[PDB]
């Protein structure tokens, strides 16, 4: 399904 | 084959990747992330471009752009640049699960999130694959140079 981006911030 | 943190760099440098499609709408959304949000925001735009549709109104053809500077949403007519994402800014990638040609993501600062809807010209997951790898990519090498510093 849907997924986060370990980088963001 | 494999695809190793080179191919991916080499993949995603420079112009990077390119992918022909529209632009369904932009929508305000409480979080950061969220399957649900994701959905209903998608519904919602979904709902509007077709009342628009059905008056003869037309989606804005666009080039969704995928590198390392993030996602470079441009206008197939003018080439104008209408948004730019960095890969920073971009929280959340949200797979539509009701259509094979269409998907959003998530963006801007906390507390600021946007969705953008998008309707691929061919295929989403090729496109939504791709900014998986990137995301990981990105993150790989920043480990690595941390890793280096200590």
């Amino acid at each position: 399904n849907g997924y986060e981006n370990p980088t963001y911030k | 084959m494999e695809k190793t943190d080179e191919y991916l760099l080499a993949r995603f440098k420079g112009d990077g990747v390119k992918y022909k499609a529209k632009l369904i709408g932009i929508d305000d959304v409480p979080d950061a992330r969220g399957d649900k949000m994701s959905q209903d925001s998608m519904m919602k735009l979904k709902g509007m471009a077709a009342a628009g549709r059905s008056q003869g109104q037309h989606k804005q053809r666009i080039w969704v752009n995928i590198s390392l500077s993030g996602i470079k949403i441009i206008d197939e007519k003018t080439g104008v640049i209408e948004h730019e994402h960095p890969v920073n800014k971009i929280s959340f990638i949200a797979r539509d699960v009701t259509d094979n040609r269409a998907f959003g993501y998530v963006c801007g600062g906390e507390g600021q999130h946007q969705f953008f809807a998008i309707k691929t010209g061919q295929q989403a997951e090729p496109l939504v694959v791709d900014l998986k790898d990137l995301f990981q990519v990105i993150y790989n090498v920043k480990k690595k140079e941390e890793d280096k510093k200590k």
